[PDB]
């Protein structure tokens, strides 16, 4: 299930789901990152694997995210989607994020990749905290780089997009269930008194 | 295939790979499939043998709690108590409805009750609930002829003692309910969007069965149900946006970034923050 | 261990002893294998 | 029954006078099994270059001391190839061994309590604010008692040979060795935030001779062993 | 080694002994060791058959008892009960857990409530008790709407019965509950020290459903906890001097030589008193 | 044929259009076998964190370009845990592993050769004097060459294939990879002076297009297997 | 006579039928024997 990368203001609609590539002329350079929160407000919330596992408050499995590239048929390029343990703060430049977990991927005939974010924790399980800085709650940072540069003619589109997915895999467990932080308004509704007369 | 799983699965020991010609890392996501890639080929694993239960996230576990569809307070001094039944009616039940299409259950419903006489004590008092079904005749007074009914099912019960609970089965001519109904109700060209008449149950009617005293009351009314032997199919997915009315879906939003129209994520200050 | 006295059948506890799943019809939806 | 040498890698400990070695709850470290894992990456196993005796600082004893303390995964956290293994890796999992050094003449009395206590959580003295990152966290240097009757927590030092501990009475020896396991609720843990043991060293009685007035310095070893990381990062 | 102890042990007939090279009675405690001297080889003794059993020191005997950890009283005319759950506000209960390390239990908690309106009688009334677990939304009124929530689990139960008892199992998300922690909380520099974030259960709110009558009242509530099924690792020595807070430990002493802090056992005349 | 997947620790490198990944002299890393070890202390084989794709910094390729190198030992002496353990050891034994990338569209052309060589001995031109430590030793950057002709010292660039070597025909493919054994007389040496191979790119023929003016970066991937380190030190 | 109707196990009574006992931990907790 598809998720807001491109989360930002002046962003109208469905635009929001996908983020915008293009061609630069420094040698590396950062495009995104998600923060990996299913309980604060982040990426994650809107998702499947966000909205049924916010009804349970204990969570131990893997992830998966899965990138679509919606480019034209003439356009090249590499990318890194590197993961870093919770240890430290986001990293800032390709030199201190190739150390983590990452996937070098050419655009090639077929068009995904998929980067497993496997289960690293101390303990058996994690907890859906409200502090973002806990030690059972901090789970990481995914981040993306250039490899190479994005190169196109001159009759294709300079900006390509980028869609991206997640889901979990076949050893996710969930457990203590409780009510979701999600509904949250008290606004009373129409025809309510019409049933009694 | 189908096969019976009781717990997590593990992971087997991995050694490096430089093989031509495979790739297990690509896909292809417009076939509409999803992604196989085991962890085994795509780090170096070790082997882990895992004890996690999967028992807490059955359909059975999740759906069936005891959730609050009613709640009316009537003054004794129309007197008396009539409920036309949906479960639209409360908006926490009724999302973790929305999440399938249809549904297969028997019910199991506790009537709860408390007074608030307007000397501040109470006398001991007698209720009566009575299950309408569809077609029959409703009362329209606290003493009508409709009560004397023996073939109306009712049940007696004091505010004294441990609440009132019944069971009810599957009731629908169909073999499940439908949650959503994308159609009409009528044989007419204009009828009522969103409601099929295979789901309609009837009235309940409430009344306390003591002659009016010297002393007014208040009388407050809450009914529970807890589903019983689920079966679910089709899920959906979850509705965002707040709820608007009962009789359909219709969508408003909330005016800033949290769930509204054109945001439901808020929002942030740069994609490179 | 369950008890019941009533005559009828739906008047009985719930029960959790369906483990049985098919996981590969959300996922694996395609008719050509991979 | 006294003479004793360990070796550790590279390293060696001779001994000819001292009392047997004690292991902690009647038990040796060893490696994670196969059915008590949880995190599924390859752990490192460097096996050399972090099995060593690694000695601390030097402290003097005199009349006036009154004990001293250390913190065993944080004293260690940059020396070496262990101070390495840590900082790049975000779990560890690891036992120790530990060995006391203090000798004086035929003239010299004293005695020393040895003991190593999991999950110290210290307390301030006549005050309501909780202890900081300052008075904590003192690497490869360690605190001294304020309060050693009641270990500066409460409880009293009268029933603190509960823990696994020894002796080092003057009359009759000169070292101390303790063998200490993985003891902790988790598999792995966090080391740059949660401190599993605490050495501490206590004079009960305090020396005294009349011969002449000379330094005695007292010097602790540690040497983690059956070591294992995972998890690794940049910094 | 590992031994099925029933009773306690016996004693066997002494004879004189004159052995040269042995000496039973000397020993090094300097190894560490307790010592091992039986007492038949001390003095002379006789044959006695021993039936004393010692079915009563066991952990879960001396742990598994009804200790009070909550008490608070709310006037009704901020209207409910609100907790955040530790066992550190009673200094009964507090002291003998802090003798272990680890622990691993199941509790069983009781809500005992007694009321007095300030017609000095009263009707009945109905309560309301619900576990709202880490991250969820608690209530902030008597009439919220997070009161109609399903999935949270809640009880009912009234004064003139006999009090609520549920059971809570294992939470924790380690192997054991850490009693103490040599750690801080957060990954940033400057945290909490003394407090895990894999110890904090949640809230337990309660309320009076009833609405407010004429009549003002006053609610108090006790909450008691059982240990079940108790395993316990790495014994310590007891707390002597008196508690000052609960976040932390720290530790000021009685002014007079009973549990001061330069004397834990008070003073006498001379040692050859 | 084409598509190809390398996983190492942690890392992993995917490809869609590449030719077929060669083993230089027809031979893969191992360790060091029992009848030719000399060093009689344990060697400490981490296993992971220090075999995974470390990738350099990107160079532009430009129509006035004109060769670049790296030295493989001393490119990777300041980079992660394989930058840690050869400070601390002072012998090493490994085996890397080079993965070249460069693309471009369908419009543009060009070759590059990507050649190793062991034993590089460089020589400056048309002066006495030897180079020193200054122009070689340029950690994780490399020079360009100033007369890739005759390889910068004297040997003729057109019997260059005779080394293990690729091209990146921009035409056909975008990508090379090779796999190199430990080559040397000894059967360890010391890192930090030292250096056997000398990794190589040289662009025969410029690329051109007539579409646009766009940037087009080439980047290296090396990846050390089977390393193993003796005789610790202190830095 | 123990009595429990629960389907979980956790809801069942104490026992007190644990009788096994190694004091040889905490006062003999030596390597080499004396």
């Amino acid at each position: 299930s598809m998720m807001e990368i491109n989360n930002t203001e002046s962003a109208v609609g469905m635009e929001r789901l996908k983020v915008d590539i293009s061609a630069l002329t420094d040698v590396d350079q950062l495009l995104f990152n998600i923060p990996l929160d299913i309980q604060l407000d982040g990426p994650l919330r809107n998702t499947l694997v966000g909205n049924i596992s916010r009804y349970y408050t204990h969570w131990s499995g893997s992830l998966e995210m899965t990138f679509m590239f919606c480019g034209s048929f003439m356009a090249t390029g590499k990318l890194i989607l590197c993961y870093t343990p919770p240890g430290g703060s986001c990293p800032t430049t390709r030199e201190t994020a190739m150390l983590g977990t990452h996937i070098v991927w050419d655009f090639g005939l077929q068009s995904s990749v998929t980067l497993i974010i496997p289960w690293i924790s101390g303990s058996h399980y994690r907890m859906f905290n409200n502090d973002a800085k806990s030690t059972n709650a901090n789970v990481g940072y995914v981040t993306c780089f250039m490899q190479t540069n994005l190169i196109v003619p001159s009759e294709s589109s300079d900006t390509c997009s980028l869609i991206g997915f997640i889901a979990a895999k076949d050893d996710f467990s969930l457990r203590l269930m409780r009510d979701s932080p999600d509904i949250g308004q008290l606004d009373h509704l129409h025809a309510a008194e019409a049933a009694y007369q | 295939i189908e096969s019976i799983i009781k717990t997590a699965t593990d992971t087997v020991k991995s050694e490096i790979n430089a093989e031509l010609g495979v790739v297990p890392s690509l896909n292809a996501v417009e076939t509409g499939a999803t992604s196989n890639t085991e962890p085994e080929e795509a780090i170096q694993t070790r082997t882990v043998i895992n004890q996690h239960g999967v028992s807490e996230t059955l359909v059975e576990n999740f759906l069936s709690r005891a959730a609050l569809v009613s709640k009316r307070s009537f003054e004794y001094k129309k007197n008396f108590f009539k409920w036309t039944i949906n479960t639209r009616s409360f908006v926490q039940l009724r999302r973790k409805l929305e999440l399938f299409t249809y549904l297969r259950f028997d019910a199991e419903i506790t009537i709860l009750t408390t007074v608030a006489v307007n000397y501040v004590g109470l006398p001991d008092l007698t209720l009566q609930a009575m299950f309408v079904p569809t077609g029959a005749l409703t009362p329209e007074k606290q003493d009508s002829f409709h009560w004397q009914s023996g073939s109306n099912a009712s049940v007696f019960f004091k505010i004294s003692d441990p609440p009132a609970r019944i069971t009810i089965p599957f009731m629908c001519i169909n073999s499940a309910y439908s949650v959503f109904y994308d159609g009409f109700a009528g044989f007419e060209k204009n009828g009522l969007y969103g409601i099929n008449p295979a789901d309609t149950i009837g009235n309940l009617c409430v009344r306390i069965v003591n002659e009016h005293q010297p002393v007014g009351f208040t009388v407050t009314v809450r009914v529970y149900m807890k589903p019983k032997h689920i079966k679910a199919w089709a899920p959906r997915p979850p509705r965002t946006l707040p709820y608007m009315s009962i009789a359909n879906a219709n969508y408003k939003g909330k005016e800033r970034a949290p769930n509204a129209l054109n945001a439901i994520i808020g929002n942030r200050d740069s994609v490179k923050t | 261990n369950q008890i019941n006295f009533y005559k009828d059948s739906y008047a009985a506890s719930a029960s959790k002893q369906d483990f049985s799943q098919d996981p590969s019809k959300f996922t694996e939806p395609v008719v050509e294998g991979l | 029954d006294r003479v004793l040498q360990l070796k550790l890698g590279n390293s060696a400990i001779v001994t000819q006078e001292a009392a047997n070695y004690c292991c902690a709850y009647g038990e040796w470290p060893n490696y994670l099994p196969d059915h008590e894992a949880v995190a599924i990456d390859k752990p490192t196993q460097p096996e050399t270059a972090t099995d060593r005796f690694y000695t601390l600082k030097s402290v003097k004893w005199e009349t006036g001391s009154t004990g001293w303390w250390w913190k065993l995964p944080d004293a260690l956290n940059n020396i070496g190839m262990f101070g390495q293994n840590v900082q790049h890796h975000y779990l560890y999992r690891s036992g120790f061994l530990i060995h006391v050094q203090c000798n004086a003449t035929k003239f010299h009395q004293g005695a020393l309590l040895v003991v190593a206590i999991p999950e110290h959580q210290r307390g301030a003295h006549n005050t309501n604010t909780s202890p900081g990152f300052d008075d904590i966290m003192k690497g490869e240097e360690g605190g001294t008692f304020n309060h050693p009757y009641v270990l500066d927590d409460g409880t009293s030092l009268a029933c603190a040979t509960i823990f696994p501990h020894q002796w080092i009475n003057l009359r009759t020896n000169n070292s101390a060795t303790i063998v200490l396991p993985w003891m902790n609720a988790a598999p792995m843990d966090f080391p740059l935030r949660h401190n599993q043991w605490t050495l501490a060293i206590i004079p009960v009685v305090p020396l005294g001779t009349r011969t002449t007035s000379s330094m005695v310095p007292i010097t602790v070893s540690i040497a983690p062993m059956c070591c294992e990381f995972n998890g690794l990062r940049h910094a």
